[PDB]
C-alpha cells in the first residue's frame, strides 16, 4: 500500500501542474540574482558557480518544502495516512520520494539550461546534474523533519530554513566541492560516493524521526 | 451604443468567434510574406555575415513582448476602475502569449549571441531585461493559477499587472545602467542596413497579428472556462452537430 | 533576386547554419504548442459541458423517475 | 472481554483539565455515543481513543494490550471520520474513495458512493461540490469497510435527513454484527433509547 | 488613528520578542552557506560580499514578510482595521513602517557583525548601513503588494518570492553598485540619492496599490 | 428614507449562485434578522452589507449614496462581529478594548468587559481564555461604542443564557433609539415576534 | 526508588532548590580559582605571547559547547522512550545556556584570531563549527518558543535536538576536511606548555558546575512556568513571606 | 611566583591587553544576564502567581457576596 501513497501524491501533484514549476522559476530567479550584483564578467561567474547553484538549490527545496506536509493537514488526509494499516515511516518515505519526483526532477531536467546560464562545460554539467540526483533526495530527508515539526504553526516559514539549513551544510560542503574539483578537472568519484553515503544515511533515519515529529504535531 | 454591449459574454464570444479566422489567415499571410522576404530575398551585414536574419525572430519576439505588457496594462486599468471583468480575462488571455513571445526572444538572443560572444549566454543588458520579464509573465501566470477563483484571480493578476508596469521602466533603465557601469555591448537589437527593413516591419506587423488572434481565441477559451454553466452555452453546444 | 545564389546553400547559410536554424525550429515549436493547446482547450471545455449537460440530462430522467 | 477499554485518560489541552478518571470499556456490537457539554473536548476524546492523541495520564487499550504496541492491528479495523472529511479536494470523489481500501469494481463501488447521497456527482472535482456533499465522501466511506470499530466527530453535519436515516439504518446493521459505532452528534437523533449507550465526559 | 495602530503592530511583536530575531538568524545563515560554499579565501570573499549581502537581506526580509498580514487574517483583526474610520492606505502604510521597525531594525544593529565577518572597513560599514536603511524601507513597500495577495492562498510561499523579487531587482543593481563603488573608495553620494528616490516613490505607491489588492485577497 | 438599503445583490461564490435579486430598505431603529438556510451564504450577505465584499452586480446603499464613496463616513457609523472576534489574542483583553475608540477612562473601561461577562479577567491574555470569553472581548465592545449599525455574524455563538440576556438588553437598548442591529443565529431568541423582522435569503 | 520519585514536579522542584547554592557558590570558588592561577601566576605562550589567556574564556566554552547540546540528547532520547516530560524540559531548560557558551567561545576565538590573523573573522574550522552549533542551538530555542504548548514544544525541540546529535558529526569532519583543502591551520585550541595545565581544567570543572548551576535554576523557572496552577506551587508561595 | 612583576604591568598584559580585555568582559556580560534573566524570570513567576492568586481571592469573595 506503500506505492498507492506515492501515486496518489503523483497523481494530486499532477492535477494543477502549474504550481510544480514554481520552485524552478524561483531557482531562476536566485541564479538571475547574483551576476545582477556581482557584474557580467565571466570568470568570476565561472568559479562562482557553485555557490550560486548550491543555494539557489538549498532556498528552491527549502520553500518547496511547504507542499510536503502543509496540504494534507487542512484536509485531515494527514490522519487518515497516519491510521493506514502501514508504519508511518513508509509512509513519509512515500510521501519524501513522491515530493523528489515532484521537486527534484523539475530541477534535473532544467540542469541544463542553468548550466548553459553560468558557463560551465559538459563535464561541469555532467557533475552538477549527477550531484543534483544524489543532493535533492537529501533535501527532501533532511527537509521532512523541519517540515512535520512546523506543519502546525501558523508562521512557520522562516523556523523552517533556520531548522533545515545547518542539517544541509555538509551536503553543501561536498557538493561545491565536488564541482570546485570538476572546474579543474579532477575525477569526483570520491565526493559522490560520500555524497551517496550522506543520501543512505539520511534516506535511513529520517523517516524514523519525521513519523515521531508528524505525531507530535497533529495532536 | 455598442460597446456597451460589448461586455456580455456570449456576445462577446461570437465576436471573437468571427474575428479569429479572418486575423488568423491575415497573420498567416503577413508572416510568411515577412520571413521569407526576410530570411531570403534580402542582403547580409558585413560584419555579422548570414547570421543578422536572426533580427527577424528577435525583434517582434521583443518588443512585442513588452508591448503585450504594456497592453495588458491598459486591460488591467479598465479592471481596476471600471470594474470590467472581461478585461480581466484579457489578461490572464495575454500572459502564456507574452510569456512564449519572451522565452522566443530569449532563446533568438542566446544564439545570436554565439557565433559573436562565444558562449550562448552572456549577461547582457538586453537578454537581462528579457528575462526579468518573462518573470514578471511568470508571476502572473503563477497568480491566476494559484487562485481558485477565476473572478478573484483575475483581478489580482491585474493587480500585479499594474504593479509590473510601475516597476517596469525602473527594472530597465536600471539594467541598461548595468551594462554602462561594468562592460558595454555591440549593436545588436535595431541596428539595420537599409532594405533589410521592411521585412523586419512586415514579421513586426504579422506578430502583432498572431498575438491578437492568439489573445482573440484564449479570450473564448476563458469566456467557456467561467459561464460553463449559463444557457447561453447551453444553445452553443445544441447548436453544434 | 534571392540572395543565395543556390537553393541547396540556401539551407546552409554562410557558415552560420547551426544557429538561424536552431532559433527558427525554436521559435517554431512553442507557437505550435500555444496554438495546439488553446484549440484542444477550446475543444476539451466543448466537451466537458457536453458530459455536465448529458450528466444533468440524467438527473433531469432520475427525477422523472421520483416523480412517475 | 471487549476490545476497546479507556482506563484513566486525563487530558489538558492548553492546561485546561478537560476531564479526569474518565475510564469506560465497550463490549462487542455495541454503539456508544459521547454526550458531552463542551465544543471542544469530546472530539479530543475521540482522537485519544483512535491514537491520534497520546493520553497525558492513563491508557486507551485495544484487546487487552497498549495503544503504543498494536498499531497494525488496530488500524487495520477502524474507520475514523473527523470534522474535516479526511478526502483530497484536488481528486474526484471516485478516486478519493478509491484511495480507501477495496472500492474499485461494482461490487465495492458506484452503490456505496450512492448510499451516501452522492449519485450523480461521482466523477465531479471534490472543490466543485458543497460541503455536505464533501462530507458524504467519507460517509460513503462506511458501505465499503470491513472495520469492526467506527468513531466519528459530527458525522451528520450538513446532512439532509433522508442521508441521515439511511447512515442510521446502515449504522445499525453494523452495530448487529459485533460492530462499534463510537459518535459525537449535535441533534437529537431518531434511535430508540434501548440500544443506545451514553458516555458522558463530565466537567 | 495611524500611529494607533503603528503602536499596536509594536506592541503585538514585542510581547513575544523571540520571532524577531528569526529574520537574522536566517540572515546569518545565509551569510554562512558563501563562505563555505565558495572557500575562506578574503580577497574572493571581500568582493563577493555586496552580493551575499543583498541576497542574504532579500530573502531574510521575504521570508521575514509573512508576519506583515498572515496574522491578522485568521485573527479577524484586518477587517476591523479596513472598517476603521480612515483610508486604508494610512493603515498599510501603518503597517509597513511597523513591519520595518520590527524587520529591518534588527538588519540595522545585526550590521556591525555582518560586516566584521565579511572584511569590510569602516567606509564599507558606514554605507552599508546607510544602504540597508535606505533599502529595507523599500523591501517593505515593494513586499506588501505580494504579502496582501498571498495572504489568502494557503501555498504562498514561492509565489510571494516570485512576485516580491523582480520588482527588488533595481534595489539589488543600485545597492551593490553602492558597495562596489566603496570598496574601492568613491564617493557613494549618487547612489545613495538614487536610493532615496527609488524609496520616496514606492512608498508613495504601494499603500494605494496594497490597500485595493487586500480587498481583493480577503472577499 | 432608511439608511442602509440593499439593491439587487446578487451573489456568485465558486460558481454558485448563493443569491439574487434581493433588495431590502431598513429604517432607522429596527433589529432585522437574516434567518437564511445554508451555512455560509448569510456570512456572505453580511459581508457584503457592511462592504468587506464588492456585489457582483447591484449595489448597497447608505444614505442614498454607493458604499464606495461614502467609505469614511459608514465606517464611522458602524460595528462589525464576524464570525472570528477581530481581537488579537496575544494582546490584554483591556488594551485589546483600547484599540478600538473611547474605552480607557472609567465611564467608558471596566464595566463594558464586565456587562459582557468578563469581570475580573480583564487583565488576562486573551491566548489564556476559553473561546467563548475570547468573543465576549468584541461582544463587549457594544457597550462603549457610538456606532448606530451593528452587524452579526453569529454573536451567541457559546455564550451561556444570562450572556444572551444581557446581550438581548443592550441590543433593544440600542433599538429604541436610532439604530440598526442586523445579526445572524441559530437559537431561536427570546424576544417578541412583533419587534423583529425576519429578512431570509430564500434559495 | 526515589528516582522514580524525581519524576514528580514539586519534588524535583525541591530537589533543584536545594541543588542550586551549594553547586553555584563551589562553581564560583572553582572558576575564580582557575582564572586567577591562569590569568596570573602563570606562564604565557612563547610564540604568541600574553595573548594565550584567552584559552581559557574558550575552552570550557567551547569543549561544553558541545557537552551541553551532548547532554541535551541525553535529555532527548529520555523524551522520547520513557515519556518523560521532565527531560524535554530540560532540554528547554539547558539550551540558551548552550547558546550563551557558543556565543562566548566564538567572541574569545575572534579576539585569539586578531593578534594572529589580523582580521576578527579568518573562516577557520573551528569557529565555523561553533557558528553551525550556535545556529543548531537557535533552531531548539526557536521552535521550544514558537509552538503555543509548552509539553508539545519540549517534545519537538526534543526530536530537533536527536536529529541534530545524528547529523552533528558529519558537520563537524565536514568543516574540518573543508580545511583540509582551502589551505590549513595552526595548532591553536588545544596545544598547551604543561604546567599551565591544571589552570584549564580547572576553569573546565568550574564552567561545568556554572551550567549545572544555571541549568537547575532554569528547570526551576520552566517547572513553575508549567504548573502555574496545581496547589504545590499554591503551598509554596503561601509558604513565602 | 606572578609572571607579571608590576600589578601595573598586570593590567597592561604584554601589548596584547586590548583583545584579551574585550573578551574578557564580552564574556563576563553574557554570564550575568543569564544569571538576571534566571533570577528575575523566577521572581516573575512567583509574583504572576501571587496576583493570580489574590485575583482568585477576590473570585472566592465574589461568590460569598452571591451566596450571601
Amino acid at each position: 500500500m506503500f506505492w498507492r501513497i506515492f501515486r496518489l501524491e503523483l497523481r494530486v501533484a499532477f492535477r494543477h501542474s502549474a504550481e510544480i514549476a514554481n520552485p524552478l522559476w524561483f531557482f531562476l530567479i536566485v541564479i538571475t540574482l547574483f551576476p545582477l550584483s556581482i557584474g557580467p564578467e565571466p570568470q568570476l561567474l565561472a568559479r562562482i558557480a557553485p555557490g550560486i547553484i548550491w543555494v539557489a538549490a538549498l532556498l528552491s527545496s527549502l520553500l518547496a518544502l511547504e507542499r510536503l506536509f502543509r496540504d494534507d493537514l487542512q484536509d485531515g488526509s494527514l490522519e487518515q495516512l497516519m491510521l493506514l494499516p502501514l508504519p508511518l515511516p513508509a509512509v513519509v518515505l512515500a510521501k519524501v520520494m513522491a515530493h523528489w519526483m515532484v521537486t527534484g526532477l523539475p530541477l534535473l531536467i532544467l540542469s541544463p539550461l542553468v548550466a548553459m546560464l553560468l558557463g560551465m562545460d559538459v563535464y561541469g554539467w555532467q557533475v552538477m546534474a549527477l550531484t543534483l540526483l544524489l543532493g535533492t533526495p537529501t533535501l527532501g530527508f533532511l527537509g521532512a523533519p523541519g517540515v512535520a515539526l512546523t506543519v502546525g504553526l501558523k508562521r512557520g516559514g522562516v523556523l523552517l530554513s533556520i531548522l533545515v539549513l545547518p542539517l544541509t551544510i555538509p551536503l553543501l560542503i561536498f557538493a561545491t566541492a565536488a564541482m570546485d574539483a570538476a572546474s579543474m578537472h579532477l575525477p569526483v568519484d570520491g565526493y559522490l560516493a560520500i555524497l551517496g553515503a550522506l543520501l543512505a544515511g539520511t534516506a535511513t533515519l529520517s523517516p524514523f524521526a519525521t513519523a515521531a515529529a508528524l505525531r507530535i504535531s497533529i495532536q | 451604443k455598442t460597446l456597451h454591449q460589448l461586455a456580455i459574454p456570449p456576445r462577446l464570444y461570437q465576436i471573437c468567434g468571427w474575428f479569429i479566422p479572418w486575423l488568423a489567415i491575415a497573420s498567416v499571410v503577413v508572416l510568411t510574406v515577412g520571413w521569407i522576404w526576410g530570411f531570403g530575398f534580402a542582403p547580409a551585414d558585413y560584419q555579422q555575415g548570414n547570421s543578422y536574419r536572426i533580427i527577424y525572430l528577435h525583434v517582434p519576439a521583443a518588443i512585442w513582448s513588452m508591448g503585450i505588457y504594456a497592453s495588458m496594462a491598459v486591460a488591467a486599468f479598465i479592471g481596476l476602475v471600471w470594474q470590467m471583468k472581461m478585461a480581466n480575462l484579457a489578461v490572464a488571455a495575454m500572459a502564456p502569449i507574452g510569456a512564449v513571445f519572451t522565452f522566443i526572444a530569449l532563446v533568438t538572443g542566446s544564439a545570436w549571441g554565439k557565433p559573436m560572444w562565444g558562449t550562448w549566454w552572456v549577461w547582457d543588458a538586453r537578454l537581462t531585461s528579457e528575462l526579468v520579464l518573462l518573470f514578471l509573465y511568470v508571476g502572473v501566470i503563477a497568480l491566476w493559477h494559484a487562485f481558485d477563483d477565476r473572478r478573484l484571480a483575475g483581478r489580482a493578476a491585474g493587480i500585479l499587472v499594474l504593479i509590473g508596469v510601475v516597476n517596469l521602466p525602473i527594472i530597465h533603465y536600471s539594467v541598461e545602467w548595468w551594462n554602462t557601469l561594468h562592460q558595454g555591448s555591440t549593436r545588436m537589437q535595431q541596428s539595420i542596413d537599409p532594405a533589410m527593413r521592411s521585412p523586419l516591419r512586415w514579421s513586426i506587423f504579422g506578430f502583432l497579428l498572431l498575438s491578437a488572434t492568439l489573445t482573440l481565441m484564449r479570450m473564448r477559451n476563458l469566456i467557456l472556462l467561467m459561464e460553463k454553466r449559463r444557457p447561453w452555452v447551453s444553445e452553443l453546444i445544441l447548436k453544434r452537430g | 533576386t534571392p540572395a543565395f545564389a543556390s537553393w541547396n546553400e540556401f539551407f546552409a547559410m554562410g557558415g552560420y547554419a547551426f544557429f538561424v536554424w536552431l532559433a527558427v525550429v525554436m521559435t517554431v515549436i512553442p507557437l505550435v504548442v500555444l496554438v495546439v493547446h488553446s484549440v484542444m482547450q477550446h475543444r476539451a471545455i466543448l466537451r466537458g459541458v457536453a458530459q455536465q449537460r448529458a450528466r444533468e440530462a440524467r438527473l433531469r430522467a432520475a427525477q422523472q423517475q421520483e416523480a412517475a | 472481554m471487549g476490545m476497546l477499554e479507556a482506563r484513566e485518560l486525563l487530558c489538558e489541552r492548553d492546561e485546561r483539565t478537560l476531564f479526569s478518571g474518565l475510564s469506560f470499556t465497550l463490549n462487542a456490537g455495541e454503539w456508544v455515543q459521547i454526550t458531552g457539554s463542551n465544543g471542544a473536548g469530546k472530539t479530543t476524546l475521540l482522537r485519544l481513543l483512535t491514537g491520534l492523541s497520546r493520553p497525558d495520564a492513563g491508557e486507551v487499550l485495544w484487546q487487552g494490550q497498549p495503544l503504543h504496541q498494536v498499531r497494525d492491528s488496530y488500524h487495520q479495523n477502524l474507520l475514523w471520520i473527523g470534522h474535516q472529511p479526511g478526502i483530497k479536494t484536488r481528486l474526484t470523489a471516485l478516486e478519493n474513495l478509491h484511495f480507501y481500501h477495496r472500492d474499485g469494481d461494482t461490487a465495492q463501488c458506484l452503490e456505496a458512493l450512492a448510499q451516501a447521497g452522492l449519485a450523480g456527482f461521482e466523477d465531479i472535482p471534490v472543490n466543485q461540490l458543497s460541503a455536505g456533499q464533501q462530507r458524504r465522501v467519507a460517509l460513503a466511506r462506511l458501505w465499503l469497510t470491513r472495520a469492526t470499530l467506527w468513531i466519528l466527530d459530527e458525522p451528520f453535519t450538513a446532512i439532509d435527513v433522508n442521508g441521515v436515516d439511511r447512515l442510521t439504518q446502515r449504522m445499525a446493521q453494523h452495530t448487529e454484527q459485533g460492530g462499534i459505532v463510537i459518535l459525537t452528534t449535535h441533534q437529537p437523533l431518531n434511535v430508540a433509547e434501548s440500544k443506545i449507550r451514553r458516555i458522558s465526559l463530565t466537567q
